[PDB]
Formats: structure tokens, C-alpha cells, sequence
């Protein structure tokens, strides 16, 4: 056996209950460190979920190679933007404080 | 007199490019059976001889008279007559289904997935069969109970939203509930290999929790239930 | 006749046939869970184009976020307007946290009946409003 | 000509029937090494063998010790001495072995602390040749045998090669001098017909319990290979023996178990009384179903009715526990609250006698094989086999005993397998079929699709369904008898003035049903002129004016100073049915019954005896 759609369905489950965990230890602890973690867990997530939903809608064999490359170019300049944020700016732990005193 | 209304979808594939359109029935309900099937019987039998569905049992233990009444998948001999006179039953086939004729969809499909998952006892040992019977514990009996039950209405499968835009990878309730009644049996010796049939994102994974499989289920089954517990198995299970 | 060839006789059949496909959306009856579960991925779509175009944005438009929020500062300050747009933002958000416990929940095989789909329908849809309410009065 | 589109398929056996028996004769045959094909008009789940909730009879010897020999005097005793002996011997021999076959192709039997299959007591069954007392070897998959029988005998059958004509109506069997070829049948899915030519041909199209009104059967029982034997001008065996089973539902005529009764369920009448220990001492309520029904419809006479128009009795199950009811009996608790109204535990169950199985068939040997009758003596039709309900190999005789159906399903669907699997080889020459062979089955069919007369199929339907529920019930007269016959002779000459509506080839259920009602009347005619022509009470047939049991002798007092009656002389003798299709004449005559074993130093003879419980 070799369980590839097994432990995948596992990595889902698993980055549910870190990104679950990050976001009130973000308000208690607003470091870079863990902003991160929360970009990490942000893309990840996200990623898989509309992999999920790509894979239930589109028709597939022609379209599904088209989607899932579209959506793998998204997520790459996604956490690499982010990573940008967190690098060059003041980081999305910041970006929420000032966002939200508005 | 207590008449009812009975609005029902019909489809004639000899009428030279027929649409399918609604057909309403008027039946004096004090002359008539409690059940739905009663009144398709009746009209079948008095007002219009051309209304063709699936009926046997008419006891709700075969699966045959499976439609939709009122937006719900359940079987006609099991579910009454609603008494509000004021009201028009609207009867349907099963949701996404290739329509035979008036509420007779193609099911060759469902008996197929049914077929793939090999709903039979195997050992590794075949050389002592027929002889000596298996043992079970009446604790491992309970394990199979709500499980064995399932007559294979379609009811699960074909409300299920994922069976109706992924019908053809997917296997849907009712067939996973199956493959999960013989990976409890303590009999069955090929546990693993059939959890492996399933390692793929289509044959199992096309779940996502949505539970309208339980909620319309005739003989009050849970397949949403077993098929997460498949899940829970899938990533336990080692070699 | 094999399981993959009945299949594969099924639909030569049907595609290249005159049968109709039967309704589904149009006649299925409306239920909590099934609705719940739409808003969920709609929810998740939502949120991940959010996410995705605040790291696009931080790319390709010029300028850092200091003076991103100077932009949103020039238009009159609306405490009515600010409050109910920032609402927007968390329920959502919550929504789909609280909705997301309650799938986490069934994956270890609890509370998947129908009363208990029910009960734990609503207490994600009433923690999702208190939620929502508190974190935009922060 | 030139309207039906003929596809001749070519196989080496063909089952007609998918339900317990078919299934068992189907899978069985490929098993042994046969291209099998199995034609069905319905999908194999949905054949009446889910329906079975009692359970399934072998003597393992689980609850206590137990002996197969038992078992066969049980079944001979309840058959009145009607049943064939030979067949009884075989069923009741490999009985214990053909359940363990079910168990370990994966059937989910009740359990025990042993950890063996849950047996259980049931209508007239006892240990140690009668004098024992009660006996368990009933075997159950709590309360849904029939239905986990069914998919275990499906599920095991898509290990082999079979074929499958799912919705395919049988119409008429292909026979060419004496010698049956194969089927002619009807495709639902598109209208065509398919001829199936093969070297051996199976029935097993069950019974057909919707000859009458009130009935435990499916709507699809309607005894379509009974009455394709008849066409053939074959004989029918046994027709007017029709079994009614005491419990079933007021309402809709849904089946309560005798699995109710074998557990502790007591039948009480409307004055308070446990009436059942009255009209039987030694086995009270959970006697014989010729005896139980009998007393349930006499209590009308007297006007002892529970119901609110007093016509129906009660089946208590208010004193027994809650606790039962959840493991042992769930199946017959939930229906109870659909069709009645009633809960269990609260309140008893509205029970009516109704009909339920007809032992009477097809005449069939004790391997499976179809018997004609010629000069007085037992001929095998060549290539032609029958097995279920459909068949009488006789292992019921005049009153079948409780739970005993599912066991001559497995049992003689093996045996039909072997019969053939130790005669002829797979791949032997297919006997050549006539180019022009199913003219008229094809011809019938194209008269009822374009009929045009007065006279609906579903108003026929109903004065033929009335009328042998009032002059054939659990008790009738000659002079009762004799006017459903002349009355059902009319009915069948309406059969010219039927008028259909559709019009179409795929999916005519308008058409198909009044192919079901020329087989039903074919059925109907040979019940009610059979049941008028025997002039005795025998097990089911109980005839007012002759309460008599007629045999050979007065087996009452002692066999020695007493001379043997003429064999056209006593009623001891099965009932062969003959019906001329296009007058609807009734012609009968009698075959012995075998009373000889298939060992004596094995298994002892059982002569006739005063029957009572
Ligand atoms: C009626 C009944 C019988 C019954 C029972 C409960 C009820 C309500 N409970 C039983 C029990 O608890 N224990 C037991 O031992 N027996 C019980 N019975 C009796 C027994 O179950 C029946 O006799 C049994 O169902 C008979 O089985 P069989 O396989 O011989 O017949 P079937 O199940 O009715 O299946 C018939 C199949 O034949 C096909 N068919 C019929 N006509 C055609 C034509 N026209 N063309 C093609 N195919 C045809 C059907 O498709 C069906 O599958
Ligand atoms: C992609 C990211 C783009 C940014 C936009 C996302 C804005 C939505 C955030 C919703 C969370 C509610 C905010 C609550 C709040 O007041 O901030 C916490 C603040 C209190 O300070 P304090 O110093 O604790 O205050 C003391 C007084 N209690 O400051 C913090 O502690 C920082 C914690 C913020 C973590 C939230 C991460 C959310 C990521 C989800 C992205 C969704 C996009 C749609
Ligand atoms: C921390 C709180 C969150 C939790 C607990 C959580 C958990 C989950 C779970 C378990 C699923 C799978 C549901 C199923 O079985 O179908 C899911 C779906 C999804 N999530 Fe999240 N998630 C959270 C936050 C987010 C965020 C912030 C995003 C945005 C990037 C997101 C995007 C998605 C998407 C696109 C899906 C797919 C929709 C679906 O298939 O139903 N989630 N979430
Ligand atoms: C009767 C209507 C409301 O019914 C519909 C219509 C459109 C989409 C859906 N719901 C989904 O489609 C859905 C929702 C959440 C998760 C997975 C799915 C999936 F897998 F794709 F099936 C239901
Ligand atoms: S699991 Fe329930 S709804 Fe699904 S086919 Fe079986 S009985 Fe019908
Ligand atoms: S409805 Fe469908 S997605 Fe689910 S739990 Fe049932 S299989
Ligand atoms: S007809 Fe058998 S389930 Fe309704």
C-alpha cells in the first residue's frame, strides 16, 4: 500500500488545529516569529482547501492540469508576498493592531 | 369526499422528443391507502394506466418504490400521506439521475460501485469452507448492527451533492457503508487491502460531512457516520 | 461482465441518448446542514481570495502599509460606517472558525446524528454572531 | 415479423428467477465451472426473499442437542403425508450443511456465548421424534434473515461469471418436442426480445400470493413461471394447497413473524381468553399454520372479533420484555408503528389469516428435475429444472412448516446446480432452436400492447383477487367451490375485452402487469377447480362438507385386518393440473406420492398417523 491521498487528508487535519492554535497565540504573542508561522499556515490551508474545491468542480483531464497549476503560481506569490510583508514592513501581527484601532 | 393533489414528474421517451413535464393527479384520500405508493398504485390503476415506477414489497424492506416526495428521498410505502388537504404533493425521481421513463432513473451506475468494492466474505484460507462455521462473539455481532441493514434504496447516494457533480468517481453512502460493513467484521481477513481500494482523492475522499445521507435515509441508517470512521481507519492503518 | 466494464456501458448509454437528467437542486428540500456546508465553502473561498490579495497587493502596487491606511483615513471617518464594514471582515472569519471546530469534530467521529447536527448547527451560528459583535467593538 | 428486434443469446444453463433459490441455482452453476445466465424482472435485492423474517431451519444443535432425523419427521408429520419423503430426506440431511455454506460465504447469523449461530424455536417443530418436546433450530439473523440471506447469496454471486438480464420479463419457455431449449423474454429497458437458448433451463419464480386480495406476497408475486409450465402444456402440482399464514397486518396485509410466536407472543381473542391453548392442548399457540389460522377464522363465526367492525384477532406482545424486542425482533417492531399505528411493547398487534405460500408448483424431482406425467408414471422433461416456491418437489406437502422455505431455496437450488453439473458438462453441445420457435409468445405480446376492449387489467385484476378470497379462503364448501370456479371461467374469457393505454417499448408497466394477469388467472383456474374436485381436509385444504382425511387407509385404528382402497378411490395423492389456454378448460388428474426414503437404515419411513398438536 501506498497511502498518498491518506496522508494528505492527515496533513489537512493537522494545519486545521495548528491554524486553529495560532490565531489567539498571534493576539497573545505578536512576534515576528510568529508571523511567520501564521503566513505558513495561512497559504498551506488555503491552498488545500481550494485544491478541494477545484477537485469538485472542475471537469478534470484538461482543465483540472490547468487549475491546479493556476492555483499552485496563486499560492506561491501568495506566501512569498507575505513573506515580503513580514520582511520589509511592519508584519501582519501589526497590520491587524493598526487595521483594527481604525 | 377528501380530495388530494398529487403533482408528478413525467417523461415519455416514445412521444418523438417529449419534454418532461408535471402531471396533476386527483385522488379521494378516504378511499385510498395511507401511504404515497397507495396513491401511485391508484392512479396507475384508475385515473391513468401509463404512470410506470418500481414497486414490489410495498413493507419498505426492498428498496424499489425509492423516490423524491416533498424535496426528500424516501420510500413511498413508508412515508404517508401528508393530511394538509391544502397542500399538492410534489412527486420527483431521484435527484441527478438519468430518467428512464416517469420516476425510473438508471441505477446500473450505483450497482456497479457496488460491485467494485466486493461485498463478500474473504479469507486467506479458502480449503476450509462449507464445513465448520465461522465464530463470532455477540459483542463483534453488535458491531455490524445498523450497518447490515441497508437495502440499497439509492436514498443516501443520490442526495448526497457530491454523488450528483462526481457521480462517476465517486461512490457515494451508500456503497462506503457497505465496503465499511465487511472491514468490521471480525470473519473478513482482508481488512487492509480494501481500505487501499480506497487510496484515492475520488472513491472516499469526495466527502466532505454535507449529511443529507442520514437525513433522508428510509430505514433510519447512519452511512455519514460510517464513512468518517472509514477516515479514522484510513489513517491508522499500518503496512 | 466485470465492475469497471459496468460501468463503462453505463455511460455510452446515456451520453449519447435522449434521457433527461433528473432535478436536483431545483426540488431537494432546503436543510440546515446542507446550507451550513455551502456557506462554509463559500466562506473558505472568500477569506483564502482576502489573504491571497493582501500578499498580491504587497507585490505589485507601490507604497508600504503605513501609507496604505492614510488612504482609507482621507475619507471621512464614518463610526457607523468603519464598524459595520469591519463587521464584514470577522463574520466570515468566525464563521468559519467556529464551522471549522464543529468538522474537526466530526472527523473524530463525534456528534454526527441529526439532533446533535442540529444542536451543534446553531451553537456555531450564535457563537459566530457573539464573535462577530465583540471583536469589531476591540 | 419485422416489429421486434430478435437477439438470440447462446449459454449453457439459464435461471429464471433471482431471488433465494434462483440466486443459490445461479452462482452455484458458473461455481461449478458453467456459462450461466440469469434472467430476472426484477433486481435481485428486491426479490420477496428479503421479506423473510422468521428464519432459516437446521438442526446444528447449538441451544441444546439436536438431530437432523428430527428435523425430518417435523417436516413429513406437518406435510400430512402428502409431502415426497425423498425430497424431505435430502433437504433435512445436507440442512446443517448447507446453513454453515451461508454462514461462511459472510451472513451475519445471531450469536450466543458459544459464539455459534443463534437457533430458536418455531411453528411445530420438536425433539426426539415428537415425544422431546419443543425444539430450537431455527436459525436467525434477528428478525431480517430473508433480507441478509438474500445479499449474501448477491454479494457471494459476483465472484463468478454470470450473466444478468436485470428487468428482463420471461414470457414463455422455448420447448421443442417434449425437451426445453431455453427462454423467450421481454427486455423492459428498450422493449426488445432476447431469446436465451441453453441446454438446461432453472425456475425459480416463487409463488403467487397476488391471486388473492388479502396477502403477505410482493406486488410481483404473481407465479409467472407456474403458468409458463402451463403453456407448455406441462402439468402444476398441488395448486389448491394454499398455506395462510395466521399473522398479517389488518391494514395493508404486511407480515408479523412467526418469530413473535416462537419467542413467547400469545394470540388473544376479544373475550380476554388465551384461545389458542383451547382449540390445541400440546402445542397451544405455536402449533401448525393449518391449525392456527383455522382457529383464528372460526373465531369469526361465533363473532369473537377483536377489531372495531370484529373481523380480526390480537397478537400480544405487551408481556413481553423491551429488551427482547430490541435484539431479537427489531425488524417486525419498526413496521409495526408504520402500517398499524402500534408500538410493541404497549400494545398488541391486529392480526388477520392471510395468504402467504403456496407450496404447489411445478411437479419436481427430489434432484430438481421437472417431472411430466405420462401412462400413470414420473417422466423427466429433458433440460427442464425447478427450484423455490415455484417448484413442489413436495418437501412442504399439504401445509408447509415454519421456516422451511429458505432452507428448500438452498438446498434445492444446490441440488439443481449438481443435477446438472453431474449430468452434462459446461461446453456440451446447445441444442438448436427453430428459427421461427416464440412466434406466439412474441404474438401474445403485441395483442395486449395495442389492446383495445373494455374492460381494464386492474379491474380484472380485482374481481379475480375478490374472488378467490371468498371462495377459497381457510374454509370452503363444494357448493362454494363450485361457483368460483364457473365464476373464474367467466373471468377468463374477458381476457379479449382488456383495455391498455400505453402504447410504448421502453418500460411498460401497463403491459408487463397484464402479462402478470394472464399468469395469474392461468394460476387462479388450477387453485379453484383443484381445490372443488378434492373431497377432504387436508393440512391448508380444509374442506367443511368432507372433514375427513382421506388416505389410503383408516391409519385411526391399526394396519393389518383391513383391505387397501383403489388409488382413484382415496384423496392420499398429488393434485397435476392441465388448463387448455385458448377454452380455459381444466383438465386434472393424480400422481402417488413417494413415502420411500433415499435410505431406510439412515433414515426411518414415517407412515401416515392421526394429525393434531
Ligand atoms: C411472502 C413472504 C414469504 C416468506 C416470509 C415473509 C413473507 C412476507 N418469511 C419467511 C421466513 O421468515 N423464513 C422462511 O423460511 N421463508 C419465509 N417466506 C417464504 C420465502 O421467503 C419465499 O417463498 C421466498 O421469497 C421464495 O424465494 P424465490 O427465490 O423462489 O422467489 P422470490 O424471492 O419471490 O423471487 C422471485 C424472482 O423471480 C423473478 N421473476 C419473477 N417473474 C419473472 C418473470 N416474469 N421474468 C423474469 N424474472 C421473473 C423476480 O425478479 C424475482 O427476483
Ligand atoms: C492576511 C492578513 C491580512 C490582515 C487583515 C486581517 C484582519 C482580520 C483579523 C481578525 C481578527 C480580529 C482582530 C482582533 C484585534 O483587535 O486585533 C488584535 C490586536 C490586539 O492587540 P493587544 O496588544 O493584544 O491589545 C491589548 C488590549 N486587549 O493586535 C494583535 O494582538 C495582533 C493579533 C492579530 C492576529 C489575527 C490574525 C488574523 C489572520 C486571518 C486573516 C484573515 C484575512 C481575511
Ligand atoms: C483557524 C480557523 C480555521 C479552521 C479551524 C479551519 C478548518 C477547516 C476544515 C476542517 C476544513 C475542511 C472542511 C471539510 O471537511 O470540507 C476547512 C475548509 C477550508 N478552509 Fe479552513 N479553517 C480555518 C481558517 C481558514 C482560513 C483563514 C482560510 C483562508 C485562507 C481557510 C480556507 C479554507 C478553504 C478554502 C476550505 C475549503 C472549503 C471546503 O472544502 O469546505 N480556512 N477549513
Ligand atoms: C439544493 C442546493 C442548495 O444544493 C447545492 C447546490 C450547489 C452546491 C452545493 N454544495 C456543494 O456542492 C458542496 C458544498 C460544500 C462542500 C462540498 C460540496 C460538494 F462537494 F461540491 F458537493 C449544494
Ligand atoms: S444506507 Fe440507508 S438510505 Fe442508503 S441505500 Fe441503504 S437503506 Fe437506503
Ligand atoms: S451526504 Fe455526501 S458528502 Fe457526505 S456525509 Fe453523506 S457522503
Ligand atoms: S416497494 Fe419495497 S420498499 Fe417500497
Amino acid at each position: 500500500s501506498s497511502k498518498a491521498a491518506s496522508l494528505h487528508w492527515t496533513g489537512e487535519r493537522v494545519v486545521s488545529v495548528l491554524l486553529l492554535g495560532l490565531l489567539p497565540a498571534a493576539y497573545l504573542n505578536p512576534c515576528s516569529a510568529m508571523d511567520y508561522s501564521l503566513a505558513a499556515a495561512l497559504t498551506l490551508h488555503g491552498h488545500w482547501g481550494i485544491g478541494q474545491v477545484v477537485t469538485d468542480y472542475v471537469r478534470g483531464d484538461a482543465l483540472q492540469k490547468a487549475a491546479k497549476a493556476g492555483l499552485l503560481a496563486l499560492s506561491a506569490f501568495t506566501f512569498a508576498g507575505l513573506c515580503y510583508f513580514n520582511y520589509h514592513d511592519v508584519g501582519i501581527c501589526k497590520a491587524v493592531a493598526m487595521l483594527w484601532k481604525l | 369526499p377528501r380530495i388530494k393533489k398529487f403533482a408528478i414528474y413525467r417523461w415519455d421517451p416514445d412521444k418523438t422528443g417529449d419534454k418532461p413535464h408535471m402531471q396533476t393527479y386527483e385522488i379521494d384520500l378516504n378511499n385510498c391507502g395511507p401511504m404515497v405508493l397507495d396513491a401511485l398504485i391508484k392512479i396507475k390503476n384508475e385515473i391513468d394506466s401509463t404512470l410506470t415506477f418500481r414497486r414490489s414489497c410495498r413493507e419498505g424492506i426492498c428498496g424499489s418504490c425509492a423516490m423524491n416526495i416533498n424535496g426528500g428521498n424516501t420510500l413511498a410505502c413508508t412515508r404517508r400521506i401528508d393530511t394538509n388537504l391544502d397542500k399538492v404533493s410534489k412527486i420527483y425521481p431521484l435527484p441527478h439521475m438519468y430518467v428512464i421513463k416517469d420516476l425510473v432513473p438508471d441505477l446500473s451506475n450505483f450497482y456497479a460501485q457496488y460491485k467494485s468494492i466486493e461485498p463478500y466474505l474473504k479469507k486467506k484460507d479458502e480449503s476450509q469452507e462449507g464445513k465448520q462455521q465461522y465464530l463470532q462473539s455477540i459483542e463483534e455481532r453488535e458491531k455490524l448492527d445498523g450497518l447490515y441493514e441497508c437495502i440499497l434504496c439509492a436514498c443516501c447516494s443520490t442526495s448526497c451533492p457530491s454523488y450528483w457533480w462526481n457521480g462517476d468517481k465517486y461512490l457515494g453512502p451508500a456503497v462506503l457503508m457497505q465496503a465499511y460493513r465487511w472491514m468490521i467484521d471480525s470473519r473478513d481477513d482482508f481488512t487492509e487491502e480494501r481500505l487501499a481500494k480506497l487510496q484515492d482523492p475520488f472513491s472516499l475522499y469526495r466527502c466532505h460531512t454535507i449529511m443529507n445521507c442520514t437525513g433522508t435515509c428510509p430505514k433510519g441508517l447512519n452511512p455519514g457516520k460510517a464513512i468518517a470512521e472509514i477516515k479514522k481507519m484510513m489513517a491508522t492503518y499500518k503496512e | 461482465t466485470t465492475a469497471k466494464e459496468e460501468m463503462e456501458r453505463f455511460w455510452n448509454k446515456n451520453l449519447g441518448s435522449n434521457r433527461p437528467l433528473s432535478p436536483h437542486i431545483t426540488i431537494y428540500r432546503w436543510s440546515l446542514p446542507m446550507a451550513m456546508s455551502i456557506c462554509h465553502r463559500g466562506t473558505g473561498i472568500a477569506l483564502s481570495a482576502g489573504v491571497s490579495l493582501f500578499g498580491l497587493s504587497a507585490l505589485l502596487l507601490p507604497g508600504n502599509f503605513e501609507s496604505h491606511l492614510e488612504l482609507v483615513k482621507s475619507l471621512c471617518l464614518g463610526p457607523t460606517l468603519i464598524y459595520t464594514a469591519k463587521f464584514g471582515i470577522v463574520f466570515p472569519l468566525m464563521y468559519h472558525t467556529w464551522n471549522g471546530i464543529r468538522h474537526l469534530i466530526w472527523d473524530l467521529g463525534k456528534g454526527l446524528t441529526i439532533p446533535q447536527l442540529t444542536q451543534s448547527g446553531v451553537v456555531v451560528l450564535i457563537l459566530t454572531v457573539l464573535s462577530s459583535v465583540g471583536l469589531a467593538a476591540m | 415479423s419485422t416489429q421486434y428486434p430478435v437477439v438470440d443469446h447462446e449459454f449453457d444453463a439459464v435461471v429464471v428467477g433471482a431471488g433465494g433459490a434462483g440466486l443459490r441455482a445461479a452462482f452455484g452453476l458458473s461455481e461449478a465451472g458453467f456459462n450461466t445466465a440469469c434472467v430476472t424482472k426484477l433486481f435481485p435485492t428486491r426479490s420477496h426473499t428479503v421479506a423473510a423474517q422468521g428464519g432459516i431451519n437446521a438442526a446444528l444443535g447449538n441451544m441444546e442437542e439436536d438431530n437432523w432425523r428430527w428435523h425430518f419427521y417435523d417436516t413429513v408429520k406437518g406435510s400430512d403425508w402428502l409431502g415426497d419423503q425423498d425430497a424431505i430426506h435430502y433437504m433435512t440431511e445436507q440442512a446443517p450443511a448447507s446453513v454453515v455454506e451461508l454462514e461462511n460465504y459472510g451472513m451475519p447469523f445471531s450469536r450466543t456465548e458459544d459464539g455459534k449461530i443463534y437457533q430458536r424455536a418455531f411453528g411445530g417443530q420438536s425433539l426426539k421424534f415428537g415425544k422431546g418436546g419443543q425444539a430450537h433450530r431455527c436459525c436467525c439473523v434477528a428478525d431480517r434473515t430473508g433480507h441478509s440471506l438474500l445479499h449474501t447469496l448477491y454479494g457471494r454471486s459476483l465472484r463468478y461469471d454470470t450473466s444478468y438480464f436485470v428487468e428482463y420479463f420471461a414470457l414463455d419457455l422455448l420447448m421443442e418436442n417434449g425437451e426445453c431449449r431455453g427462454v423467450i423474454a421481454l427486455c423492459i429497458e428498450d422493449g426488445s426480445i432476447h431469446r436465451i437458448r441453453a441446454r438446461n433451463t432453472v425456475v425459480a419464480t416463487g409463488g403467487y400470493g397476488r391471486t388473492y386480495f388479502s396477502c403477505t406476497s410482493a406486488h410481483t408475486s404473481t407465479g409467472d413461471g407456474t403458468a409458463m409450465v402451463t403453456r407448455a402444456g406441462l402439468p402444476c402440482q398441488d395448486l389448491e394447497f394454499v398455506q395462510f399464514h395466521p399473522t398479517g397486518i389488518y391494514g395493508a396485509g404486511c407480515l408479523i413473524t412467526e418469530g413473535c410466536r416462537g419467542e413467547g407472543g400469545i394470540l388473544i381473542n376479544s373475550q380476554g381468553e388465551r384461545f389458542m391453548e383451547r382449540y390445541a392442548p400440546v402445542a397451544k399457540d405455536l402449533a401448525s399454520r393449518d391449525v392456527v389460522s383455522r382457529s383464528m377464522t372460526l373465531e369469526i363465526r361465533e363473532g369473537r372479533g377483536c377489531g372495531p367492525e370484529k373481523d380480526h384477532v390480537y397478537l400480544q406482545l405487551h408481556h413481553l420484555p423491551p429488551e427482547q424486542l430490541a435484539v431479537r425482533l427489531p425488524g417486525i417492531s419498526e413496521t409495526a408503528m408504520i402500517f398499524a399505528g402500534v408500538d410493541v411493547t404497549k400494545e398488541p398487534i391486529p392480526v388477520l389469516p392471510t395468504v402467504h405460500y403456496n407450496m404447489g408448483g411445478i411437479p419436481t424431482n427430489y434432484k430438481g428435475q421437472v417431472l411430466r406425467h405420462v401412462n400413470g408414471q414420473d417422466q423427466v422433461v429433458p433440460g427442464l429444472y425447478a427450484c423455490g416456491e415455484a417448484a413442489c418437489a413436495s418437501v412442504h406437502g399439504a401445509n408447509r412448516l415454519g421456516a422451511n422455505s429458505l432452507l428448500d431455496l438452498v438446498v434445492f437450488g444446490r441440488a439443481c446446480a449438481l443435477s446438472i453439473a453431474e449430468s452434462c458438462r459446461p461446453g456440451d453441445k446447445v441444442p438448436s432452436i427453430k428459427p421461427n420457435a416464440g412466434e406466439e409468445s412474441v404474438m401474445n405480446l403485441d395483442k395486449l400492447r395495442f389492446a383495445n376492449g373494455t374492460i381494464r387489467t386492474s379491474e380484472l385484476r380485482l374481481s379475480m383477487q375478490k374472488s378467490m378470497q371468498s371462495h377459497a379462503a381457510v374454509f370452503r364448501v363444494g357448493s362454494v367451490l363450485q361457483e368460483g370456479c364457473e365464476k373464474i371461467l367467466r373471468l377468463y374469457g374477458d381476457l379479449q375485452h382488456l383495455k391498455t393505454f400505453d402504447r410504448g417499448m421502453v418500460w411498460n408497466t401497463d403491459l408487463v402487469e397484464t402479462l402478470e394477469l394472464q399468469n395469474l388467472m392461468l394460476c387462479a383456474l388450477q387453485t379453484i377447480y383443484g381445490a372443488e374436485a378434492r373431497k377432504e381436509s387436508r393440512g391448508a385444504h380444509a374442506r367443511e362438507d368432507f372433514k375427513e382425511r382421506v388416505d389410503e387407509y383408516d391409519y385411526s385404528k391399526p394396519i393389518q385386518g383391513q383391505q387397501k382402497k383403489p388409488f382413484q378411490e382415496h384423496w392420499r395423492k398429488h393434485t397435476l393440473s392441465y388448463v387448455d389456454v385458448k377454452t380455459g378448460k381444466v383438465s386434472l388428474e393424480y400422481r402417488p406420492v413417494i413415502d420411500k426414503t433415499l435410505n431406510e437404515a439412515d433414515c426411518a419411513t414415517v407412515p401416515p398417523a392421526i394429525r393434531s398438536y
